[PDB]
């Protein structure tokens, strides 16, 4: 956002509480599923470990309310997906799945059998 | 005030401890006018506590040490806010954890001084934080009071790297960079660069030993 | 070298009378000036610019004047330029005082404009303001120049910009600027496309500074005096009368203040909430609905965490307006507001709640779908009262059946229904009167027997591209006529009636009064009954050209066939349009179409038409 311009911020900053995340060891010394009705608690390693019983997954992204949306590797990861793990039981909460049928690149390919349809249908009343 | 999102609760307490000790000695006040001054810092003073205050609810809800939440409850008693109603919420969250948490590993002078804080009657009303206090204040860490601010953040959040480092601490790190990059076999030059490295421990960071070790089994 | 210069600005200074513009007396004068024009020094010739203009004296004669003061101004800094790498010529680097050249840029903003010889002759002496910058004094100047600039419409060198703007805080400790100034600098910098921040910062900071140096001398003069011991119009004077005395601009403007500080995504901790008790709760009765709504939209995008501000809001919404008082959209984005788990639960949401059902109930298209996703969000919110809970349920319920009615009517799209059966169904809500149920054996006939392309058939889709555009277009919101319509909407809408035929767009206006009965907006209304009148007239219709003109279209010809004529005559039975109810043209055009035709039952229909409205 314009008002940060760039600024890190304390998000972004050195502080001690930033260092504990870092389990790595100090060695070297420095078409997308949407999932609903799971807890907040439950992280995204959780989510990449149940889903991935069907298929590959490239990002995942949990919500408040359980709400989460998760994006595919290839085509089969998803026509397996979309009606697998329908209902299926994680962590006493049951996801529900919906797939968004309609893609930003799907919407354009539905914009042609629009118009040429409605080239045939003005025939029709011309007619 | 501004800018201050999503801030670690270690460094707001340091900053709490800067502010108090930058305050204006109170002298006598003459009432024509200055009065008025004094109506207009109480509220500009009000609208910068009740962000702070804010700020330590958000930390009460998402978990915090005790020592924290005691360090910045006397800081915000420093400052005057003399309410009532967040003391109650600060002896709530302390008696929650009056079970586990070590008595002798907290300052007795804060001790002391959050107990003066806080009102007598939420005091009897958890005689519990009483007694807790009043262990706290018998065996407890003394003289923590008279450290600079950067010195007690230093000293109660490892790493950090906030500060610069001193002249001395950064030929540990030339140490360790050189150290990396060496060969596993050359044994004698680990050594050597080892031995200079112990030289100089007194004065160096106690975290940077995370790495010290880290390289050891590298 | 004076005489003339003095004449002229006496013959000047009366040049608005139309007996007083001497013609005469200015082909004696002004010629001799453009022999002489070389002779007079800088100064002169721009005091002569500033003076007043009539226009026949100024087309006469200024606008060459114009281009040949500039070129001379040109070839004079060309030589400044040149010491810096005629007998007045040879001394050009000291006429170029920075007060010169301030004037140089002032004097202009009033016939330039984006023409390239403009755009490289104000680039040519910016470098020398900049080569003077540090030798202003009065911070105004600057703003003066960032508005001069402005007017010319001028790309800027943007780093010169942001340039001015730090020095505008060294200028600040000198003299303090005004509200109404840095204002002024801050719609300049906005609208050119400033994108330094800092800039902004500081002239919003100066704002709040005046507005709380204002508020604190107000307090001491009350607390001073302590120390010495239509009625609604009778209402709102105060209110205005302090707001203009306090923050020295209007509420118009201070809404769009917030709502480019809210666009920034600037902190409201510190910037929306100081001013909220001493300034915006006393006057927000005053607020023009215009100005209230904006404040709301930028409270959305503030998403202010705090109820100190937000319970008044809703108090004074649901008790001092009513339900027909509001706008159904500040309604909804005020629950909206409210919904994110950041801000807690209102102790007066019954309230908001109450009022949202009635406002809607009275109400009685694709967007309430979102609705639910609204109260989808607030159902789990906390602690909600029961008695809050109530109302919503039957307010689905009364949704579901205007969506049953709008699938009946073939209407909305069938993705926003598989929304609302997907918002029903993980919203858990218990069906009792049976429309939920209804309403998915009715999609789920349409979709899977015919397909949604087919029902998107069921009404010719360039009738309901139109009747789309007639929605966008009433979606525009007046508060009661205090606004007029745009005319750029009237443009874009008569452009698409140009291409449309008559029959159909009658059968548009009926398919929009089946669901939207008498909500057709009385400035489409009349457009459409012009239209209509120019279609059944034969005439033509007004073309639109670049340069915002009209040309006359060819005539049409419209042969509609009996049947189609019956359907026109129905559509009159049931259309809302009085214009086209009672003009004669739309009748004899039936009779004369009917008589090309030939039938006597309506020809004899039309005939008592006729006779009730010629």
């Amino acid at each position: 956002n314009p008002w940060n311009d760039g600024d890190a911020g304390w998000r972004g900053a050195a502080t001690g509480a930033r260092a504990n995340r870092g389990r790595g060891g100090f060695r070297r010394g420095r078409q997308r599923v949407q999932v609903s009705g799971l807890s907040d608690e439950t992280t995204w390693h959780t989510l990449k470990d149940h889903l991935r019983q069907a298929g590959e997954v490239t990002f995942c992204k949990v919500f408040s309310g359980g709400r989460a949306v998760v994006e595919f590797v290839t085509p089969e990861d998803a026509a397996r997906a979309i009606t697998e793990l329908q209902a299926s039981e994680l962590e006493g909460a049951t996801l529900f799945l919906r797939e968004d049928r309609e893609d930003t690149v799907l919407v354009n390919t539905r914009r042609k059998i629009r118009e040429v349809r409605d080239a045939q249908l003005r025939a029709r009343k011309e007619e | 005030a501004k800018t201050a999102s999503d801030i670690p609760m270690i460094q707001l307490c340091a900053a709490l401890k800067c502010f108090v000790r930058g305050l204006m000695q109170n002298v006598e006040t003459q009432s024509l006018d200055e009065q008025v001054e004094h109506e207009l810092e109480k509220e500009d003073m009000d609208a910068f506590l009740r962000f702070c205050v804010e700020n330590l609810r958000r930390g009460f809800a998402d978990g915090m040490e005790v020592k924290c939440v005691m360090a910045a409850t006397e800081s915000l008693y420093q400052l005057g806010y003399t309410s009532t109603e967040f003391y109650e919420q600060v002896a709530r969250y302390l008696g929650s954890k009056c079970s586990s948490a070590s008595a002798s590993v907290n300052s007795s002078e804060t001790a002391t001084a959050v107990c003066l804080a806080l009102g007598e009657d939420i005091l009897d009303r958890h005689p519990d934080v009483h007694t807790f206090l009043l262990e706290v204040e018998k065996s407890g860490l003394k003289g923590e009071a008279s450290l600079s601010p950067t010195e007690w953040m230093n000293k109660n959040d490892p790493a950090n790297f906030i500060t610069p480092l001193t002249e001395i601490q950064q030929e540990g790190w030339n140490i360790i960079n050189r150290m990396v990059e060496t060969r596993a076999a050359d044994t004698e030059k680990l050594t050597a660069l080892a031995n200079e490295y112990v030289a100089i421990l007194k004065s160096t960071r106690v975290d940077d030993l995370k790495y010290f070790f880290g390289v050891f089994e590298e | 070298l004076e005489e003339l210069v003095e004449a002229v600005t006496l013959y000047l200074r009366a040049t608005k009378n139309p007996r007083l513009v001497s013609a005469d007396e200015e082909h004696i004068f002004f010629p001799v000036l453009m022999e002489r024009l070389n002779e007079f020094h800088v100064s002169q010739l721009l005091d002569v610019v500033e003076c007043h203009w009539a226009r026949s004296t100024l087309v006469r004669y200024g606008t060459t004047f114009k281009d040949m003061v500039r070129d001379r101004i040109a070839l004079i800094a060309t030589a400044a330029a040149k010491s810096a790498s005629d007998l007045i010529i040879l001394r050009a680097a000291e006429e170029m005082s920075p007060e010169t050249v301030l004037r140089c840029i002032i004097v202009m903003g009033m016939s330039a404009g984006r023409r390239k010889r403009d755009l490289q002759f104000f680039q040519a002496m910016g470098m020398f303001l900049v080569h003077h910058i540090n030798h202003y004094k009065d911070p105004h100047e600057l703003v003066r120049v960032l508005t001069a600039f402005a007017r010319a419409k001028i790309v800027p060198p943007k780093r010169f910009l942001a340039l001015l703007g730090r020095r505008f805080a060294v200028l600040n400790k000198r003299k303090k600027l005004g509200s109404l100034p840095s204002y002024r600098a801050f719609v300049n910098l906005y609208k050119m496309g400033h994108d330094q921040m800092n800039t902004f910062r500081f002239l919003a900071d100066c704002i709040l500074e005046t507005i709380d140096s204002n508020i604190k001398a107000e307090k001491k003069r009350l607390r001073l005096a302590q120390l010495q011991s239509d009625p609604h119009l009778l209402q709102n004077l105060r209110a205005r009368e302090r707001f203009k005395r306090l923050t020295e601009l209007k509420p118009s403007m201070f809404t769009k203040l917030l709502l480019v500080l809210a666009r920034f995504g600037a902190p409201h901790q510190q910037y929306l909430r100081p001013t909220t008790v001493p300034l915006i709760l006393p006057t927000l009765r005053a607020f023009p609905p215009p100005s209230f709504t904006r404040l709301l939209r930028a409270m959305s995008l503030f998403r202010t965490t705090d109820l100190d501000l937000i319970e008044p809001v809703i108090d004074f919404m649901a008790d001092s307006l009513g339900p027909t008082n509001v706008v159904p959209a500040d309604v909804l984005q005020m629950v909206r507001l409210v919904a994110p788990p950041d801000v807690p639960v209102p102790r007066n949401l019954v309230k908001l709640i109450s009022l949202c059902e009635a406002v809607y109930s009275s109400s009685a298209p694709g967007d309430m779908c979102a609705v639910a996703v609204v109260l989808l969000k607030i159902q789990m919110k906390d602690d909600v009262p029961l008695e809050a809970l109530d109302p919503l349920t039957r307010l689905m319920e009364f949704f579901a059946e205007r969506m049953y009615l709008l699938m009946k009517l073939h209407i909305v799209s069938l993705t926003h229904v598989d929304v609302f059966t997907d918002l029903c169904r993980q919203q858990q809500h218990p069906d009792v009167s049976g429309h939920i149920e209804r309403l998915c054996a009715e999609r789920r006939r349409v979709n899977d027997a015919e397909g949604d392309d087919e029902y998107y058939s069921q009404l010719d889709i360039d009738v309901r591209e139109t009747l789309h555009r007639i929605l966008i277009v009433n979606d525009y919101n007046t508060y009661g006529q205090y606004r007029p319509t745009p005319g750029v909407l009237q443009v874009d809408f008569k452009q698409a009636l140009t291409e449309v035929s008559a029959f159909d767009v009658l059968e548009a206006a009926d398919l929009f009064a089946q669901a939207f009965s008498n909500a057709l907006k009385p400035a489409v209304e009349r457009h459409l009954s012009r239209s209509i009148i120019a279609k059944l007239d034969g005439g033509g219709e007004e073309v639109i050209t670049e340069g915002n003109s009209i040309v006359l279209r060819p005539p049409r010809e419209l042969l509609l066939t009996r049947e189609d004529l019956g359907k026109f005559v129905c559509l009159l039975q049931r259309t809302p349009l009085r214009r086209v109810r009672a003009s004669p043209v739309v009748w004899r055009f039936v009779e004369e179409k009917a008589k090309k035709l030939g039938m006597d039952d309506v020809l004899r229909v039309v005939e008592n038409k006729l006779a009730t409205a010629v």
